[PDB]
């Protein structure tokens, strides 16, 4: 019953500012303290502060006293968290948080890349790829703005031996994945395989054979 | 500030075993610490509250307890559910503050990477950039450590690399690497090499090819 409603994700320049919102229902909104926790992608915790909604009484972690402030909206039961003069390093989920419920997080990304859709390079299939009687061959997806992509192989008729890697962050600013699968170094020559690769924040799709061939 | 000091940072488990997690304070807090879990999926849930007391919504296989500035969360008999993140919060003092992390990962034996290396496909190459893949595939423990070299130098700097999340029906982990070069200078050399330690291999593994031969 106790719910907390967050927005999804967000991208934002570096130097702006952000505004997150936490809608609150299935309790009495002034009675329990509003909190906000960021979490650096596959990093732990750490509390950014808190809001009294029922007198606007806050406390904040003063690594974030400079930047953050923190409101709420008695009348739609929502608190807000602002954030200001971005950078890479408040790339994050941020969670409000209650006694013993927490949100679902919003997904927030500093970035002044444009949008993107991949470059989709094959990982083709050799002998410098090839353990014993197995191959491995795959797609690199390089080079696209925001995330994320997805990958199927053979529409998904193709999925054991499948592993489509998280992706990382390069220097330039682009995005680049990986998708491989093993298969028999004998299905080669009777079997096509091809990586789908949809990347739908820039509503790009792109299918692409992955060959042995000749050389 | 006070300091949470979670550990292990990392533990290895097995279905039905009873492990103990750790969180030491660096001053009092008296009781007021819980225990979080965060699922792979990112959704955090309670599992304690006031240092032993059950979250309305836990399982009982979750036990806390204390003794100064020693928390402890004991898992009676793991489940499968139950391999996640975990993490101490305090909220004695101002400002609130978290413990950073342990992570429950499922116990299986050894098992050593199959290795493969990938040249840049011609298309990219046209274009400028090179860039050249090492897959490790179905190993365990997570931990392994991949070497680039080019023509024996021993690459710094220029390569990233990702791991997949523990397979659900091996409890595997697979690792892909990818090195950055531009094509003029991949184009100067001819050995494109990656060396591979693991637990499992009793020796390194070098998957290497010639620059421009099929
Ligand atoms: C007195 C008391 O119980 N304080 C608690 C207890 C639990 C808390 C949680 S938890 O429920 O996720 O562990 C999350 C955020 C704040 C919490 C606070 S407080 O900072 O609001 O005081």
């Amino acid at each position: 019953q106790v719910q907390l409603l967050e927005p999804g994700t967000e991208l934002v320049k570096p130097g702006a500012s952000v505004k997150l919102s936490c809608r609150a229902s299935g309790y009495s909104f002034t009675s329990y303290w509003m909190h906000w926790v960021k979490q650096r992608p596959g990093q732990g915790l750490e509390w950014i502060g808190l809001i009294d909604p029922s007198n606007g009484r806050t406390n904040f972690n003063d690594k974030f006293k400079s930047r953050a402030t923190l409101t709420v909206d008695t009348s739609s039961s929502t608190a807000y968290m602002q954030l200001s003069s971005l950078t890479s390093e408040d790339s994050a989920v941020y969670y409000c948080v209650r006694i013993a419920y927490w949100g679902q997080g919003t997904l927030v990304t500093v970035s002044s890349a444009s949008t993107k859709g991949p470059s989709v390079f094959p990982l083709a299939p050799s002998s410098k790829s090839t353990s014993g009687g197995t191959a491995a061959l795959g797609c690199l997806v390089k080079d696209y703005f925001p995330e994320p992509v997805t990958v199927s192989w053979n529409s998904g008729a193709l999925t054991s031996g499948v592993h489509t890697f998280p992706a990382v962050l390069q220097s330039s600013g682009l995005y680049s994945l990986s998708s491989v699968v093993t298969v028999p170094s004998s299905s080669l020559g009777t079997q096509t395989y091809i990586c789908n690769v949809n990347h739908k924040p820039s509503n790009t799709k792109v299918d692409k054979k992955v060959e042995p061939k000749s050389c | 500030e006070i300091q949470l000091t979670q550990s292990p940072s990392s533990l290895s488990a097995s279905l039905g075993e009873r492990v103990s997690l750790t969180c030491r304070t660096s001053q009092e807090i008296s009781g007021y610490l819980s225990w979080l879990q965060q699922k792979p999926d990112g959704t955090i849930k309670r599992l304690i509250y006031d240092a032993t007391k059950l979250d309305s919504g836990a399982p009982k296989r979750f036990s806390g307890s204390r003794s100064g500035s020693d928390y402890s969360l004991t898992i009676s008999s793991l489940e499968s559910e139950d391999f996640a993140d975990y993490y101490c919060l305090q909220y004695a003092s101002f400002p609130r503050t978290f413990g950073g992390g342990t992570k429950l990962e499922i116990k299986r034996t050894v098992a050593a990477p199959s290795v493969f290396i990938f040249p840049p496909s011609d298309e990219q190459l046209k274009s400028g950039t090179a860039s050249v893949v090492c897959l490790l595939n179905n190993f365990y423990p997570r931990e392994a450590k991949v070497q680039w070299k080019v023509d024996n130098a021993l690459q710094s700097g220029n390569s990233q690399e990702s791991v997949t999340e523990q397979d659900s029906k091996d409890s595997t982990y697979s690792l892909s690497s990818t090195l950055t070069l531009s094509k003029a200078d991949y184009e100067k050399h001819k050995v494109y090499a990656c060396e591979v330690t693991h637990q499992g291999l009793s020796s390194p593994v070098t998957k290497s090819f010639n620059r421009g031969e099929c």
